[PDB]
Formats: structure tokens, C-alpha cells, sequence
């Protein structure tokens, strides 16, 4: 029933179209006219984070706005204090091949995958010691390309394998898989409630996706290359994905559509990074031009470069009260924006 | 005559082109390399020389109005005596970087191993301070024979001076002459002989093996060692060889003046030399094309 | 103040502790194995089996070697090709043998046309402009074998050349070294698996050696 | 290095 | 024999996906404005704060 199969399926995708375009009547930015531009948000270094000996590719942002871990190529996690440019942990790696990173919410726990298929998770204040490993998650066929703390037991980890996974700490077993990404899944960002997140995959298509039930509750396809970085609205309620375009597009959850996009004749090379303000209003995404772009989410108008990086921007994270912005790059540099 | 006068405004040019260039080449290679670039041990030996010859430039000035107006000092004793501390130690340091640059490129060269093995920054440094002390050691007569003497006309000069060392005229004198004639034979040996041996040989080995290995891909690793060598050696070779035949003479020197041709030829070694300084970054920082795609990102 | 004393020498502890694991991580070799299809990956780390990704470390003639197989990593290469800028050199295995066999996945692709096309995509990748590229022939006792009974212009048409195991093995490893692109600055060394001790691994440490010196004159100035 | 006259 | 079953999960996952309302454009998007207006006060990124106050000078 292959020729049933595919005339049942172009006619949803084509419903899909049909309902999305009698359900959009105009433009974010058509509507946006009125509002005041932000204006020039020329954003300068405060603190430079130096130590790494590699190239970094990821790195996150505590809930206390404070501590920030990053992972770099040379096989070491350092656990960054941005308020006295200190490092406060440094945890070897087993395998230097690491691409991602995560820190918990409540601040116990760091994981790090990669090409070695391993999310391990290390006890921060291990009291015994030093900073060892406490678990080994090895359920993936593919390279870890992001991974982010649910709670303190609950973690959810994308794979190259085209799949994504909830891992639990404890029994280390895979609670649920998500499964439906045509292209390896590049990048996940999680809600403030925690109870929905997206993932971005590498055939220009986001899905979002249940903890709980694990069912995939919409998918967004309005890119025409990967997609190597993605994050949530404050709000929740809509997110942003990034592309290899120079490509930003907004989507709402609750319309189903693509918002509006970012995007400048200038600026032509990928996006790898992409982070959202307090407010939700400066959009910023990391970039390969050696510079970070920060976007206005209303007026598709840059609003100032963050040129203080040699080499491509890779990892870009905003803390959760916005005081300040870190920008990671492959030339072993952190900046703290503010 | 008209020949001399020409032969001795030029030296006034040389030096001060000299200055000028030297001073932006270093100023730029520190401001690249020490803060816009990894810190790796040819970085720091580029560095250290970058900072040996930024700091001999600084100090040229003194040296140009020195000779403009007949080797006369208006400035006072501590200001010479630290002018020319200061350039006999970054004129030692910077040769014997360029030593040590060559020594090291000879070991990555002809044993790859021990250099990926045995090359880590701490070292680098340790093995590098190993230079300024021998400079410091060489300068200490530098340091404490030296100092500024006024002659009964009421014209100064800054030059060697034997009153306190010598009870008598004539035990001075001596003491003279032979501090004089060794400072020239440490000069020529490991000022001179020791780096020029080192260099030709360090260089001479990197481009033996590459030719044995086929390692000639195109002109430019030849033409830039040997472009570096045939400068070192006009122009120190003969600023050293007027030194030495100063050295050997300058008994007859002082007590007859038979010889006063070495006295005019000094000053155009000196400045080839000055040269030479100002030069080394061009020849062994800018070659790089690493270096050269940092410094056109830094504007 | 005494906490903040206690977090800047800890800061400082990390920085000096950075400095040796730094060290001797760059002091070792990193290379990196391609090749789809049993080009020969599992039979060429035999031999230097001194002691998703594989890490082989091993030390030879005083200079440590690391290896590191991507062969189980069957997601899109073009996403973690980046993370391997900056090895010394790239160790790919092609089998000679293969050239009259047929991929598993398709019955219409050839595995040595597959093979060329990894190979063309490694030569002309961004990430591995001035990276070198090591490569071995697999499988070469069974290719003569095999070479006289089949004829190797199933697989280049264009070839008239001589059915001897010399000439279709220079063939071949001409044929490759013409792929490249980016000629000048990267050199394909190229070398025959052999049953003998110490001869694949003494052809590795030698093609690192002259990688390592264009790497060390590169960095002086002199390229 | 830097000659220095004598006197 | 695996390929129609793979194959009709796609098509069961987009009816399952067809279910559920589109909340329209107009407000939805009008809802984003008034988080970013409410916000922007707090936000330390939208408008400029004094180095006293930040712990970043």
C-alpha cells in the first residue's frame, strides 16, 4: 500500500499547509512597526575566561548566574566562576572528544557528551575527594551533539543516532526515546517548566516533543539546511532555531508557524549558537563570521556584533536573570558580555 | 674632505631610519604576538627578541645625537651609563636570541622527537633567561668599569676610566689595555664567533637534511634561510672584524696613533649592525604567514 | 579577605595543574582513520597495538601515537569532522582487492569508487586543507591473487595498462594521489600493507616525522 | 659589543 | 513487510499531529509583545545598567 501510504501522507502535510495558512493573517514584524526599537546595544567584554588549551564547543549557563561550565576539546571540564574569573573544578575527561555540555538547575551535577557515546555525569562537591565520575549513560549510536539537565535524576541527551533520549542518574537506563527526526538531532533546549522540549535536527526540521508521554506534539519545517542550535521563549511558548544559512527563524507553539525570520544579505555563514535575553526581546545567535549577532525577536534588525572572538563562535548562553552574556569560541576564549 | 663628510652624515640617516623602522616592526610583533597570539616557544623567542630589540631602539636616540654632535655626551652620568647598559645587553640578548632561534630550529629539525617531546613553555623560558644572564655576565665590567669622564677642556665623555682601580698612572694603563683586549676577544668569541658558528651550522644542517628528505616544494624556504644568513653575516662580520683589529692594535693606538682608519670605520659598522637589529623581526617574525594574517585581522 | 584567598590559590592550583595535562597532550601524535566498507582499519591498528571512537594510544621510538577509529559513527560526518582539525596527519586505509567488489548497502556502487569519493571529500575538505593524509593499501597478498583472475578495468574503463600486480598497484596509487586538489601544501604519503614486523609501523613513524618538520618550519617561518 | 673609545 | 510499518507510523504520527487547534497568528504573536513590554525593565540586556549595580563592573 505504498501508493495509498504516500497519497494518505500528502494529503495531512498538504491539511497541515491548508490550516496553517487559513490560521495566519500577518506578520510578527508587520504588527512590530509600532513598538520602539531597543535601539544599539553595544554590549562590551567584562570578563575574559582563559585556561582551555583546545577548541570549545559548548557550554551552559547555572541557575544561580554565577557558575558557568564549559567543554573544550583537550579533554577537560572547568567549572568557571565568571564573578571572579576563577576556576573552581576541573574535571579530566576519558575521552577528549567532547561536544556538549550540561549543568544542573540545583547545581550538583555536570554532564559532557560526544563522539564517545557517554553522557557522564559528575558529583560537583564530592566531599571525599575530588571531582569523580558518578554515572555512564551508553545507549547511544551516535555523537552526543547536546544534552541538558531536567532535574536532578532526569536528564535528556540528543544523539546523532536520529533519536533522542530521557536518561534517569540513578539506574542509568533510558526512561523514554524520541524518535522521528529524519537527520542526526543536533541541539535540544528545555522549557522553563520543563515539561516540553525541542530538538533540532539536521533535515532543517523541529520537533517538540513530551517528557512525560514522550509523543512528539508538533514539528516545524521551515529551514532548508541543518539546524545546529535551537532554544526556548522565556516564556515558553515559542523558540528559535538556527541554521547554516545565516537563517533565523521564530516559531510560536501556539501558532504552528514559522514567526518570522532572521536574516541579513550581510551575513552569509552558519549558525551554531542561538540564545534568547531575560525578556525575550534581543535574540541572540552565535555565528561563524568570528563574531556574535544580536538580533531584535520583534523588528528583524541587528542590534550590535559581539567582534571580540578569533575564531568561530560555537557555544553561546545567556543566564537565567540576563546580568550578564558568555560567548565560547573555537579559539579557546570565553567573553562575558554585558 | 667631501668623501668623509658624506661617510659620516650617513650613519646619522642610517640610525635614525633605523630607529623608526625598528621601533614600529618591534612595536607591532610584541603588540601581535604577546597579546593577540598563543603563547608557543617560537612565539616566546620571537617575543623575547621582539622586546630585546624594541628596548636597543628605544635607546638609539641617545646613540644618534651622540654621534651627531662627535661621540659628546651632554646628558649626565647615570643617564649613559644606563643608556649604554641598556644596549650592550639587548645587543648581546639579541644575538644570542638569534642563537638560541637557530640552535632550536636545528633540534626541531634534525630530532622531530625530542622537539614534539621535550619543548613545553616552562622550559622555553628557563632555557631562555640562560642568554640574559650570560649578557648580564658579560656586561658586569660593563656595569662597573664604566663612567662618564670629563676632559680638562670641559667637553664629557662617557668612556672607560681607571683613577680608583690604579694607584698610579701606569698600573691603570695596563690594567687598562688588558680589560680592554679581553672584553674584545669575549666579543669576538662568544659575541660573534659562538652565534655566527652556531647559525651557519644550525641553518646549514636544516637545509642539508630538507634536501636529502625532497623537501623543496618551492624557492621560499631557501631564499629566506639564506637571505637571513648573508645578512647576520655582512653585517656582522665586519663590525666585529673592526673590533678585533681595533683590539689587537689599540696599543699602538693609544701610544702612537699610527692607525686612525678604524676609528672612522667604526661608526658605519655600527650602524649596519643598528641595521641588523632593526632588521631581525622583518627576517624572522614577518616570514610567517601566520603572523602575518594576525596582524592583518588586528586592523 | 580569607574565602576569596582560598579561591584564588585553588584558581591558581588549576591553572599549574592545566599546564602538565596540556603538555602532554600536545606532545603526543593524533591521527584519525577513515575508510567504509572493511577497507582494513580493524587489521592496520594490529600492528601498532602496542598498548563510536576508538583511541589506540601508542608509543613509538620515544614518541607517543594517537589513533582514533570513526569507523563505528554512521551519522552525517560533515557535523564532527570539525572536532579533528589540527591532527598531525590522517591514516587512510583503501583496499586493493576492492576494486571488482560491491558495496552491502547498494548492489550498483563500487567499492572502490566509494572509496575514492570519501577519499576526494577528504582531500578538498575545509578542515583539512594543510592536514596530511597517510595513505595504505590493504590487502595487498590477496590482490595479486586476485588481479590476474579478474581484470582491474571493470573498474576505470579507462585504463589500458598491464594485468601485473606492480603495475595495477601504482596504478591505483597513482590514481589517488591525482584526486587531490590542494597540491603544494599537503603530501599523500602512500605505503603497502606488509605481513612483516615493523614495517607498516616504522612507515607511520616516518611520515609523521616529515609532517612534524613541515609543521615545526611551518610555525618558524620558513613555509 | 657597542665599542666604546678610549681616551 | 518493515517498510509499510515504518511508513505508516509517519503517517499516524501527522494525523495524530493534525488533532490538535492552531491558536491564531494574530494573538498569539500579540502575546509575544506584551512578555517583551512587561519584561523589559527586568531585562539588563534591553536597557543599560550601572556598573554598581551588576556584579560585572
Amino acid at each position: 500500500e505504498l501508493d495509498q501510504l504516500r497519497q494518505e501522507a500528502e494529503q495531512l502535510k498538504n491539511q497541515i499547509r491548508d490550516a496553517r495558512k487559513a490560521c495566519a493573517d500577518a506578520t510578527l514584524s508587520q504588527i512590530t512597526n509600532n513598538i520602539d526599537p531597543v535601539g544599539r546595544i553595544q554590549m562590551r567584554t567584562r570578563r575574559t575566561l582563559r585556561g582551555h588549551l583546545a577548541k570549545i564547543y559548548a557550554m551552559h549557563w547555572g541557575t544561580d548566574s554565577r557558575l558557568l561550565v564549559s567543554a573544550s576539546q583537550d579533554g577537560k571540564l572547568i567549572i568557571w566562576d565568571s564573578y571572579t574569573t576563577n576556576k573552581v573544578h576541573a574535571i579530566p575527561l576519558r575521552s577528549s572528544w567532547v561536544m556538549t555540555c550540561a549543568y544542573a538547575p540545583s547545581g550538583n551535577y555536570v554532564a559532557c557528551g560526544g563522539l564517545d557515546n557517554i553522557c557522564s555525569i559528575y558529583n560537583l562537591k564530592t566531599r571525599e575527594g575530588n571531582v569523580r565520575v558518578s554515572r555512564e549513560l551508553a545507549g547511544h549510536t551516535g555523537y552526543l551533539s547536546c544534552c541538558r539537565f531536567l532535574d536532578d535524576n532526569q536528564i535528556v541527551t540528543s544523539s546523532g543516532d536520529t533519536t533522542c533520549a530521557l536518561w534517569d542518574i540513578e539506574t542509568g537506563q533510558q526512561t523514554t526515546t524520541f524518535t522521528g527526526h529524519t537527520g542526526d538531532v543536533m541541539s535540544l533546549s528545555l522549557a522553563p517548566d520543563t515539561r516540553l522540549f525541542v530538538s533540532g535536527a539536521c533535515d532543517a526540521s523541529a520537533k517538540l516533543w513530551d517528557v512525560r508521554e514522550g509523543m512528539c506534539r508538533q514539528t516545524f519545517t521551515g529551514h532548508e539546511s541543518d539546524i545546529n542550535a535551537i532554544c526556548f521563549f522565556p516564556n515558553g511558548n515559542a523558540f528559535a532555531t538556527g541554521s547554516d544559512d545565516a537563517t533565523c527563524r521564530l516559531f510560536d507553539l501556539r501558532a504552528d508557524q514559522e514567526l518570522m525570520t532572521y536574516s541579513h544579505d550581510n551575513i552569509i555563514c552558519g549558525i551554531t549558537s542561538v540564545s534568547f535575553s531575560k525578556s525575550g526581546r534581543l535574540l541572540l545567535a552565535g555565528y561563524d563570521d568570528f563574531n556574535c549577532n544580536v538580533w531584535d525577536a520583534l523588528k528583524a534588525d541587528r542590534a550590535g556584533v559581539l567582534a571580540g572572538h578569533d575564531n568561530r563562535v560555537s557555544c553561546l548562553g545567556v543566564t537565567d536573570d540576563g546580568m550578564a552574556v558568555a560567548t565560547g569560541s573555537w579559539d579557546s576564549f570565553l567573553k562575558i558580555w554585558n | 674632505s667631501a668623501g668623509y663628510t658624506v661617510l659620516r652624515i650617513l650613519p646619522l640617516v642610517v640610525l635614525g631610519v633605523t630607529f623608526v623602522l625598528g621601533v614600529l616592526g618591534n612595536g607591532l610583533v610584541i603588540w601581535v604576538a604577546g597579546f593577540r597570539m598563543t603563547r608557543t616557544v617560537t612565539t616566546i623567542c620571537y617575543l623575547n627578541l621582539a622586546l630585546a630589540d624594541f628596548s636597543f631602539t628605544a635607546t638609539l636616540p641617545f646613540l644618534i645625537v651622540s654621534m651627531a654632535m662627535g661621540e659628546k655626551w651632554p646628558f649626565g652620568w647615570f643617564l649613559c651609563k644606563l643608556i649604554h647598559i641598556v644596549v650592550d645587553i639587548n645587543l648581546f640578548g639579541s644575538v644570542f636570541l638569534i642563537g638560541f632561534i637557530a640552535l632550536d630550529r636545528c633540534i626541531c629539525v634534525l630530532h622531530p622527537v625530542w622537539a614534539q617531546n621535550h619543548r613545553t613553555v616552562s622550559l622555553a623560558m628557563k632555557v631562555i633567561v640562560g642568554p640574559w644572564i650570560l649578557a648580564l655576565v658579560l656586561t658586569l665590567p660593563v656595569f662597573l668599569f664604566l663612567t662618564t669622564v670629563t676632559i680638562p677642556n670641559g667637553d664629557t665623555y662617557c668612556t672607560f676610566n681607571f683613577a680608583s682601580w690604579g694607584g698610579t698612572p701606569e698600573e691603570r694603563l695596563k690594567v687598562a689595555i688588558t680589560m680592554l683586549t679581553a672584553r674584545g676577544i669575549i666579543r669576538f668569541v662568544i659575541g660573534f664567533l659562538l652565534p655566527m658558528s652556531i647559525v651557519a651550522i644550525c641553518y646549514g644542517l636544516i637545509a642539508a637534511k630538507i634536501h636529502k628528505k625532497g623537501m623543496i616544494k618551492s624557492s621560499r624556504p631557501l631564499r629566506v634561510l639564506t637571505a637571513v644568513v648573508a645578512s647576520f653575516f655582512i653585517c656582522w662580520f665586519p663590525f666585529q672584524l673592526v673590533a678585533l683589529l681595533g683590539t689587537v692594535w689599540l696599543k699602538e693606538m693609544l701610544f702612537y696613533g699610527k692607525y686612525k682608519i678604524i676609528d672612522i670605520l667604526v661608526n658605519p659598522t655600527s650602524s649596519l649592525a643598528f641595521f641588523n637589529s632593526c632588521l631581525n623581526p622583518m627576517l624572522y617574525v614577518f616570514v610567517g604567514q601566520d603572523f602575518r594574517e594576525r596582524l592583518i585581522h588586528s586592523l | 579577605s580569607a574565602e576569596d584567598k582560598a579561591a584564588a590559590e585553588r584558581s591558581k592550583m588549576i591553572d599549574k595543574n592545566l599546564r602538565e595535562d596540556g603538555e602532554k597532550a600536545a606532545r603526543e601524535v593524533k591521527l584519525l582513520l577513515l575508510g567504509a566498507g572493511e577497507s582494513g582499519k580493524n587489521t592496520i591498528v594490529k600492528q601498532m597495538k602496542i598498548i563510536g571512537i576508538v583511541e589506540t594510544h601508542f608509543t613509538f621510538k620515544d614518541l607517543h601515537f594517537k589513533m582514533f577509529d570513526v569507523g563505528a559513527q554512521r551519522s552525517e560526518r560533515k557535523k564532527w569532522i570539525h572536532c579533528f582539525e589540527g591532527v598531525t596527519a590522517i591514516i587512510f586505509c583503501v583496499a586493493l582487492s576492492a576494486y571488482d567488489l560491491v558495496l552491502a548497502e547498494d548492489e550498483e556502487m563500487n567499492r572502490m569508487h566509494a572509496s575514492m569519493k570519501l577519499f576526494d571529500s577528504i582531500c578538498n575538505n575545509k578542515w583539512f586543507t594543510d592536514t596530511s593524509i597517510i595513505l595504505f593499501l590493504n590487502k595487498k597478498d590477496l590482490f595479486e591473487e586476485k588481479i590476474t583472475h579478474s581484470p582491474l578495468t571493470i573498474c576505470f574503463p579507462e585504463y589500458t595498462g598491464a594485468n601485473k600486480y606492480d603495475e595495477a598497484a601504482s596504478y591505483i596509487q597513482s590514481k589517488f594521489e591525482d584526486l587531490n586538489k590542494r597540491k603544494d601544501t599537503k603530501e599523500i604519503y602512500t605505503h603497502f600493507t606488509c605481513s612483516t614486523d615493523t614495517k607498516n609501523v616504522q612507515f607511520v613513524f616516518d611520515a609523521v616525522t616529515d609532517v612534524i618538520i613541515k609543521n615545526n618550519l611551518k610555525d618558524c617561518g620558513l613555509f | 659589543m657597542y665599542f666604546i673609545n678610549i681616551l | 513487510t518493515a517498510s509499510i510499518a515504518q511508513a505508516r507510523k509517519l503517517v499516524e504520527q501527522l494525523k495524530m499531529e493534525a488533532n490538535i487547534d492552531r491558536i491564531k497568528v494574530s494573538k498569539a504573536a500579540a502575546d509575544l509583545m506584551a512578555y517583551c513590554e512587561a519584561h523589559a525593565k527586568e531585562d539588563p540586556l534591553l536597557t543599560p545598567v550601572p556598573a554598581s549595580e551588576n556584579p560585572f563592573r
